[PDB]
């Protein structure tokens, strides 16, 4: 998932907004 | 904003900064 | 594991330490 | 909430475990 | 990207997150 | 300054972009 | 609690959280 | 030692309690 | 290496930066 | 002081501690 | 103590060296 | 530069003072 992606690859702050409540 | 390379606590810190008051769910899976 | 005043990013860091791969929810 | 238990007041890592998924 | 109180090293960390390889200047 | 906008007051990540090089 | 993979300042931060007020000694050796 | 172990391998928060005063 | 207000984990981080592999003691 | 091995946010944190009030410029290039 | 010298008051990295092992 | 050096190799706090204002 995006979380794994941020570490193994790269991710955007926008994708991270998906995890906000 | 620039793309990110975040692992461990660094990712959690990023989530805190992006979500702030709204809070968030950290689900590594 | 003494008691402490944990706020903001310091609290999230503590949750990360304690919960790890299990994940956690931060809901103020 | 977690903020009132750990930030306003103080809390132990064991109490933090209450918030794991 | 809610509004927050960012001070000291927490502010520099936020700048690093937002600016990345572009770099940034921290001038109080 | 950045301190008065983000630390004294509050600010958004978009305002932080104002300080990138 | 989960097992940990901690290096550098991350280990020191973990020591701070675990020891808190009691303080601690960081001895990489 | 446990410190080295936490970085090269893995360690528990319990083992870290050994370093507290 | 200006003077600063260093508390809690921020102080331990500073000690880590300054002391490194030499190690250090944090005793409040 | 000891020599350093600093990457990412850790380097920025080091810059903050060393420069403090004087502020600094982070230029990865 | 370190807390009174660096947290209550302010201190320089050189003073921090006083606490290395 | 020194920044790159700190990550790929090693650097001193003195070299970092070069980036202060
Ligand atoms: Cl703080
Ligand atoms: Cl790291
Ligand atoms: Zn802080
Ligand atoms: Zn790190």
């Amino acid at each position: 998932g995006i979380v794994e992606q941020c570490c193994t690859s790269i991710c955007s702050l926008y994708q991270l907004e998906n995890y906000c409540n | 904003f620039v793309n990110q390379h975040l692992c461990g606590s660094h990712l959690v810190e990023a989530l805190y900064l992006v979500c702030g008051e709204r809070g968030f769910f950290y689900t590594p899976k």
